[PDB]
């Protein structure tokens, strides 16, 4: 999930 | 978040404002249906990244679990893009300012015309109401927190506490503008009723977005969020 | 124009009086539960039309404008009515007094558990907020006037909406809510409408995918297309 | 449209 990852970084 | 005053809310919101991105629009090419919609997907795809980091700067959003943040954005991403579009287009009557280099009207529009008119009507509404930037950043934050809250044991009460403060914040702005106690109520209602139509436009748009399933990797992970 | 001249109490007493009645319905299958629902909805539609005509300010509008508003918000109104009926039945949706269904009985038909849960979620929120009937009839009238207003006069419609806002605030001040408690409650109520709008769109979406359906329902459905 | 009939009856 890109959104989940992008919320991390 | 819950400790922030009204002025610290507005300032934090205004400081969190994403930039306005440009389009890869070449004016020497009469747009088609695939061309113009390609520019819009590419623009929205780049806008999403800024919205995601804008969300983290929205009071109370970081306090939520990683699970709930994803949910709130998947439901409201198009609403936030649309109200942002409407906000940019406020001083351009009959036109929708998708980007500083991309300014379209109903005639050129749908190079699809139904949703164009709705966005124009919404923009005319903000113009008629003389919407302020401090009011806009409040509404946009509300959309992020309200659109996916009734779609979730567990902590939803905190989200309402934030929403209530943004309500106070909205009231404080109208009060600091010299509006009467009745005027503050009516305007507050007028603003939040717009969100109902913003929701409508987002739904009809999302409905058209998986009708043609022009597709990036981040959009598709949110186009299935409504399927 | 009558509506504008009314006071907040005369507005509540007008809306409470124009209230449609609660109609009745005729293990289920897919076409069974749907069939009963379309039959119930079609009969409710006739009462809604007469309820709309008794909403202060709705008759001041042209016949064309009346059609537009009703075509736009008919399902929203049916839905908020369903949510209001199911408020005292937690975990259940009271379509009719003789038609009470919950989450597991819900499905059969394709999706319709997602929207079922949204209605239930919409049914728990009023309960938590302790939504009054006086408030409910105000929210429903707003939906009738608001949902199609930016899809068209100057109006008027905004002037009536403002009066309904003033009326909602009066009820909250009549209940001993502080000045801050009024704004907040007002906001919380009007945000539900965004979700009712959403539920209507997802339900309308499913309706255009299919049940014989009545000619009246077809006209209300061919408006969202 | 039926809706017209019911809005005038
Ligand atoms: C409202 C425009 C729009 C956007 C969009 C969003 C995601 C995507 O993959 C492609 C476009 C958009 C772009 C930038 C923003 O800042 C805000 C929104 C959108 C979304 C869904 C459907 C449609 N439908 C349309 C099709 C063809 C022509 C249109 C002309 C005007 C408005 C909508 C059109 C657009
Ligand atoms: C929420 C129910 C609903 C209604 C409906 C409207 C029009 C129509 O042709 C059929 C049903 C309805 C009926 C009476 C009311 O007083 C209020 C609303 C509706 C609308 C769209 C889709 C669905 N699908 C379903 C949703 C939730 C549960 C379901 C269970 C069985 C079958 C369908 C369901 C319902």
């Amino acid at each position: 999930k890109i959104l989940h990852r992008l919320l991390q970084d | 978040a819950l400790s922030l005053t009204a002025d610290q809310m507005v300032s934090a919101l205004l400081d969190a404002e994403p930039p306005i991105l440009y389009s890869e629009y070449d004016p020497t090419r009469p747009f088609s249906e695939a061309s113009m919609m390609g520019l819009l997907t590419n623009l929205a795809d780049r806008e999403l990244v800024h919205m995601i980091n804008w969300a983290k700067r929205v009071p109370g959003f970081v306090d939520l679990t990683l699970h709930d943040q994803v949910h709130l954005l998947e439901c409201a991403w198009l609403e936030i893009l649309m109200i942002g579009l409407v906000w940019r287009s406020m001083e351009h009557p009959g036109k929708l300012l998708f980007a500083p280099n991309l300014l379209l009207d109903r005639n050129q529009g749908k190079c699809m015309v139904e949703i164009f008119d709705m966005l124009l009507a919404t923009s005319s509404r903000f113009r008629m109401m003389n919407l302020q930037g401090e009011e806009f950043v409040c509404l946009k934050s509300i959309i992020l927190l309200n659109s996916g809250v009734y779609t979730f044991l567990e902590e939803k009460d905190h989200i309402h506490r934030v929403l209530d403060k943004i309500t106070d914040t909205l009231i404080h702005l109208m009060a600091k503008a010299g509006l009467t106690l009745q005027q503050q109520h009516q305007r507050l209602a007028q603003l939040l009723l717009i969100l109902s139509h913003i929701r409508h436009m987002s739904n009809k748009g999302m409905e058209h977005l998986y009708s043609m399933k022009p597709l990036s990797d981040l959009l598709l992970e949110m186009l299935d969020a409504h399927r």
